[PDB]
């Protein structure tokens, strides 16, 4: 907002937008699309049923569209460096880069950015580094605890 | 819409989800969180079903029926193995904390809870750890609390908050230590907090009342009865057990009042209990008190009546149209008497013509849901006609309804209207002397004396239509005001005015005309609500005489000698030095009443009438509807020594042994027949009841469920001999369980809901035709009067503003649900939750009396110098002095009257 | 009895200032109380509540469903271990046992002289630096049983 990207008149276009950093209280089901949208209007985050989705009536009764961090993140990529160079970043059905990365008792346990269709075994060695010392690989889970 | 459930083909409502759709067709889906009032939110997952794409599908999909649209076409299965044992594991993870508690437990035989467990057939327990438990609040006097036994469906939170509008209950805690209560042990301050006994589908919210003389269900006696008080109507089921009334449970009226009552019609029945009750005729002779049976008492009763040379009779608006026609037809018309005031006659007399001769539809209280704008003028409803303001907010909450319905939302996903429809209501518009209990939704509440809530009225009248007269004297900010109002109500397609006879004030009931008439006018759609005071006051109106001034001046002239007093204690009408004075000069006072009144004292004979537990009659609620409410119980069962009748009972046997010399306990339609005979404005009454002939394939309707229990027992310890059962001549219910109480049975009046599998409050969608809806083959109770074709004229006599005068005080008056009704004071659960009686005080007046918050002030009217504490009301106008109405002292005649000697004690 | 500070009203209305509905800013009420206070207290709700023009059933609602309101008097440092999947990987049970065996307490409750208070918490989002604890504003990793009474002494 100091430099004008923020605020009103946005770029000389007329386009006002303002956006705010609401900080939680510290529960998991508030990342929950609709709950997080019940924790944003200050109330207890039970989650909503679907339909009505949250893009004809989310917060406050408005349209309102909930995305993650990372698919805001690769939305300024798609849109300066073209859309046809996202789509020929990997020769996958998911278009696109993907942060991905194995975690506990490895040699490197990291997060690294990696075209879609990467195998686990290419994350685990090449990456990660394998598993630490006298440890026999057993199981894993690819996206986290659910 | 069509669906086929297992296969057999239906025919539904689209607009409906599943679940109501099916129990509407007599099947049994388990559910908890769904209510048909509240709406479904899918939490409990109890309803579960399994749909299929189409007819040629095998594998299909659990889906909720609460939460799933009746579509056209739509192919589902109740009974298929996955979906029973999805809905008997959902039983069984509820089952896995709860209490073993049945036994000590309130709702057993009444619980929701015990019949889906019996419904899923789960009764085989495989959990085997620890169960979680919680420590219970106190809720104040009537609700018991025991958070144990709850299912976390959320139906409290949901009524209590989304319908009810209360803020202090509410859901707390987390994952599964949800917490259903308020933050801190107190009272829950919502007058509607009673139905959560019903609401809530297991143990955890009581009747604590009931529970102080707890009896099961199957061991009631009930009877399809009218709630005596207010004039609302509601319709209940008054249970009885061991000769005494012991619950008060709500009875389905889809017309009136369908699945909530109020806390005062609710737990202010304990009047009926009282043991100063009169249970036998009792004659003065000097200074002893001899108790008379029915025979004896007749005879010298009737003995006496004829040596005298002019009886007159006053009625009372608490008792029925029967009652008040016998004692009319005793005395004569010309000598019947209205037991009311000169000025509340006179009001009521005005709100009866507005409404069956305004040519404005008058609406029955579910119909009041469905207006979109509504101004209410001069009357505190939710003190006085709790379920007007419950409608009310109904009607509020409809713009948020209209809302999700413009976005396609069905109108059962409750979630998604509120969501919608976030803070946008339907305009409210109330006046009174002080804030309300519905300020918290009202569009604006205008806190100003009755005159200038009449000048309001006539000049919102005068803007609506020019032909109206205008008001002269109207501040630039309250035109501004008013002016906001003219745009909500001309603007609304369904316009609502309600006033009524409490405010005091001729002139608020004919400014509510004038805007009624103005809407009217106009094209709109306009309805009218008169709130009445007692029971039957639209029938005391209706059946018409004189005032109690005419009568006092008539027994203090010497012309009359002999009074009949029915079911009046006279003083909540009049002075009580002048109606002693005048009940002292007369030389025969005859006091027919169910209640120990101030009046008995001097009065010669005592006749000891049945209250609404005990007798049958008919009484016109509010909107001019007959509804017959029936005996529950006989009271010489088991005192064999009580000569307790029916008021109309005592006044026909007496007017018989006065003119044939002999006694005449007549029946019940032959009163109805000669009220419809000689009243004919009282000719719809005929037909809110059938007849004691009335059959149901040759049987009566059964008063008690048919698993009444201790038969040979209950009267064991005062003969071992089983007594004769009693006889009901008058209606056609019987005192036994041969009877007929089937769903499916060709009746309106209903005494209690059961159903088999059905034990809980929910079996009343067994009685309907659509859960939600109607009674099948139609709702108890007829309108008297059709809405006429031609309406009044606009009411030119606008008052003046109000003018404080040194040394008067005008008394602003403020009701209170409990507190107000003088039967529902002699209820002893209402003592602790009525608040002693404070005398309201501008912060101006208290300034330049120099009186605080708390000190005592003493005045006088009618030579009777009383003291009350003083409360500051910031929202009383100045020159105004608020005055609890119904209270111990305070008649509710002080309303609009001048106070003299307001000073310090 | 409680009163609100004139700087927890000014804050609490510039959050209200932040959305079109005032019972929106009922968590940062909250939170803006807890720190200013340790925890939010019984009248903390009543005062919300009367701030905000939301009943205090709700604001009762909202602190006692979220786990890092605190309605209950806590000591003046807070340590937040974490329980969950990674950190049991790499042994977080050593930590809290350490804890345990330092503090003197069990889980959940506070020392005699209210100076630390423990509770195990949610993941903390540095999964790959396991095990994690928070302490009142500052996140540790790489988390050694041995480690835990030169960490805990320096909050006092
Ligand atoms: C229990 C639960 C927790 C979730 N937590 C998160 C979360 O912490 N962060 C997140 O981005 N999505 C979370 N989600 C997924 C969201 O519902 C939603 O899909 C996502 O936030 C936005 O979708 P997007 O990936 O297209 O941006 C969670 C979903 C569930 C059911
Ligand atoms: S609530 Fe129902 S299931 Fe629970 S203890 Fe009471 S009667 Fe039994
Ligand atoms: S207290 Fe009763 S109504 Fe409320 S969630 Fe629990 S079971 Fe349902
Ligand atoms: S609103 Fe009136 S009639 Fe209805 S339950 Fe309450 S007191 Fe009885
Ligand atoms: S009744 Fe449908 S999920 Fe509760
Ligand atoms: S599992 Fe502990 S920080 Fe994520
Ligand atoms: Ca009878």
């Amino acid at each position: 907002t100091e430099a004008g990207l923020l605020g009103k008149n946005i770029m000389g276009t007329g386009f006002d937008f303002e956006l705010f950093v609401h900080t939680g209280a510290g529960r998991y089901i508030c990342g929950e699309e609709t709950a997080l949208i019940n924790s944003l209007e200050g109330r207890r985050a039970n989650p909503r049923s679907k339909p009505p989705f949250p893009a004809t009536s989310g917060a406050w009764g408005k349209p309102t569209c909930v995305n993650n961090v990372e698919t805001l993140c690769n939305v300024p990529a798609i849109l300066a460096n073209g859309v046809e160079w996202y789509q020929n970043i990997s020769k996958s059905k998911d278009a696109g880069t993907k942060l991905m990365g194995f975690s506990g008792r490895v040699k490197n346990p990291g997060l690294w950015e990696l075209p879609f269709g990467t195998t686990a075994r290419e994350i685990l060695e090449d990456y990660a580094g394998g598993m630490r010392d006298g440890l026999k690989f057993k199981a894993w889970q690819p996206g986290g605890a659910g | 819409a069509t669906i086929h459930v297992d296969g057999k083909e239906y025919e539904v409502n689209g607009a409906d989800n599943l679940l109501e759709a099916c129990l509407s067709l007599g099947l049994d889906i388990p559910y908890f969180c769904w209510h048909p009032a509240l709406g479904s939110v899918g939490a409990c997952r109890q309803c579960a079903v399994k749909q299929y794409q189409n007819a040629e599908d095998t594998r299909g999909r659990l889906v909720m029926s609460c939460m799933t649209p009746a579509s056209d076409g739509t192919f589902i299965s109740i009974d298929d193995e996955e979906a029973k044992q999805f809905r008997e594991s959902v039983v069984e993870w509820l089952m896995t904390n709860h209490p073993h508690d049945c036994p000590v437990c309130e709702e057993g035989g009444n619980c929701h809870l015990q019949d889906m467990t019996v419904m899923t057939g789960h009764s085989f327990r495989r959990y085997r750890f620890t169960k979680r438990t919680h420590r219970n609040q106190d809720l104040g006097p009537f609700i018991s609390h025991e958070m144990n036994r709850c299912i976390a469906c959320y139906r409290c939170v949901r009524y209590y908050k989304d319908y009810a509008g209360g803020t202090d209950l509410g859901v707390y805690g987390a994952h599964d230590n949800v917490y259903f209560g308020r933050p801190e042990d107190g009272t829950l301050e919502s007058e509607f907090s009673g139905n959560l006994v019903e609401i809530c589908p297991t143990g955890v919210f009581t009747d604590k009342t009931h529970s102080e003389r707890y009896n099961r269900k199957w061991d009631m006696q009930f009877a399809p009865s009218i709630c005596q008080q207010c004039s609302i109507g509601c319709n209940i089921s008054p249970g009885e057990r061991y000769g005494e009334l012991r619950r008060i449970e709500n009875r389905y009226n889809g017309t009136v009042n369908h699945y909530f009552l109020c806390d005062r019609g609710r737990f202010g029945y304990g009047y009926v209990n009282l043991k100063d009750r009169p249970r036998q005729p009792v004659q003065r002779r000097g200074d002893d008190f001899i108790t008379l049976n029915a025979e004896q008492a007749m005879q010298g009763a009737a003995d006496i009546l004829r040596q005298s040379k002019k009886v007159i009779g006053i009625g009372s608006p608490r008792a029925s149209v029967e009652s008040n026609f016998a004692l009319r037809e005793l005395v004569g018309e010309e000598n019947f008497y209205t037991g009311i005031a000169h000025g509340e006659q006179e009001r009521l007399q005005l709100a009866l013509k507005v409404l069956r001769e305004g040519g404005i539809y008058t609406p029955a209280l579910r119909e009041i849901e469905s207006y979109d704008a509504v101004l209410v003028l001069g009357e505190d409803v939710t003190q006085t006609g709790a379920r007007v303001a419950l409608a009310v907010r109904q009607a509020v909450k409809g713009k948020a309804r209209e809302m999700a319905a413009a976005q396609k939302v069905a109108d059962w996903q409750i979630a998604a209207i509120l969501n919608i429809g976030q803070r946008a209501k339907h305009p409210l518009f109330v006046t009174n002397v002080d804030d309300t209990r519905l300020d918290d939704i009202a569009a604006w509440t205008y806190r100003a004396p009755v005159e200038d809530q009449a000048r309001l009225g006539f000049a919102i009248a005068h803007a609506l239509d020019n032909s109206a007269p205008a008001v002269d004297g109207i501040e630039p900010e309250l035109q501004s005001k008013i002016d906001v109002i003219v745009q909500a109500l001309a603007g609304a397609k369904k316009p609502l005015i309600i006033s009524g006879t409490n405010a005091g004030s001729l002139e608020v009931i004919q400014a509510a005309a004038n805007v009624a008439k103005a809407l009217k006018g106009r094209g709109a759609d306009v309805g009218i609500t008169m709130i009445a005071r007692s029971v039957n006051s639209m029938g005391l109106g209706i059946m018409g005489g004189g005032s109690l001034e005419e009568a006092l001046t008539e027994l203090e002239t010497g012309r009359a000698d002999a009074v009949v007093v029915l079911e009046n204690d006279l003083h909540r009408h009049a002075s009580a030095t002048r109606v002693n004075a005048a009940l002292a000069k007369a030389p025969l006072v005859m006091v027919v009443d169910h209640q120990r009144t101030a009046i008995m004292e001097n009065a010669h004979l005592v006749l000891s009438a049945a209250s609404f537990a005990e007798s049958d009659g008919t009484v016109i609620n509010n909107e001019g509807r007959a509804q017959r409410f029936f005996q529950v119980y006989d009271p010489a069962y088991y005192d064999s020594k009580t000569v307790m009748l029916e008021s109309w009972r005592w006044l026909h046997s007496l007017h018989s042994t006065l003119l044939s010399r002999e006694v005449d306990w007549t029946q019940l339609d032959h009163v109805i027949d000669a009220v419809v005979a000689k009243i004919p404005e009282l000719a719809g009454i005929k037909d809110a009841a059938p007849d004691a002939t009335f059959r149901i394939r040759g049987q009566k309707l059964a008063r008690e469920p048919h698993r009444y229990s201790g038969r040979t027992a209950m009267r064991a310890n005062i003969s071992v001999h089983e007594p004769r059962q009693p006889q009901d001549i008058d209606t056609m219910f019987t005192f036994s369980m041969e009877g007929n109480n089937q769903p499916t049975a060709h009746r309106s009046q209903v005494p209690f809901a059961w159903a088999p599998g059905w034990n809980s409050p929910q079996a009343w969608n067994k009685f309907q035709d659509e859960v939600g809806g109607k009674l099948r083959f139609g709702d108890p109770g007829v309108r008297l009067f059709e809405t006429s074709e031609n309406g009044l004229d606009y009411f030119t006599s606008v008052p003046a503003r109000f003018q404080p005068q040194d040394g008067k005080w005008r008394i602003a008056p403020y009701y209170h649900l409990f507190g107000s009704d003088e039967l529902s004071q002699r209820a002893p659960v209402f003592q602790s939750r009525m608040p002693q009686p404070y005398i309201k005080l501008n912060p101006a007046d208290a300034a330049k009396l120099g009186v605080n918050a708390g000190t005592r002030v003493s005045f006088s009217y009618d030579g009777n110098t009383v003291t009350l504490p003083v409360e500051i009301a910031e929202g009383l106008t100045a020159g105004q002095v608020g005055l609890p109405m119904g209270m111990s002292g305070i008649a509710p005649v002080l309303a609009g009257a001048h106070l003299e000697d307001l000073k310090e004690a | 009895a409680f009163e609100l500070s004139a700087a927890e009203r000014e804050a609490i209305e510039h959050e209200m200032h932040h959305y079109e509905d005032p019972r929106a800013a009922s968590i940062e009420a909250l939170k803006i109380v807890q720190k200013q206070r340790g925890w939010v207290p019984d009248g903390a709700i009543h005062a919300i509540a009367d701030v905000l023009g939301i009943p205090a059933s709700d604001v009762e609602g909202v602190a006692t469903f979220y786990s890092q309101i605190f309605r209950q008097p806590v000591g003046r440092h807070v340590i937040r271990y974490c329980d969950s999947v990674v950190c049991h990987i790499n042994g977080y049970q050593g930590i809290q046992a350490a804890l345990e065996k330092k503090l003197n307490i069990k889980p959940g409750q506070t020392t005699f002289d209210g100076r630390f208070t423990l509770l195990p918490t949610c993941c903390l989002g540095n999964c790959d630096k396991g095990p994690n604890m928070m302490i009142d504003e500052d996140t540790h990793a790489h988390l050694t049983p041995e480690a835990i009474p030169e960490l805990l002494e320096r909050y006092k």
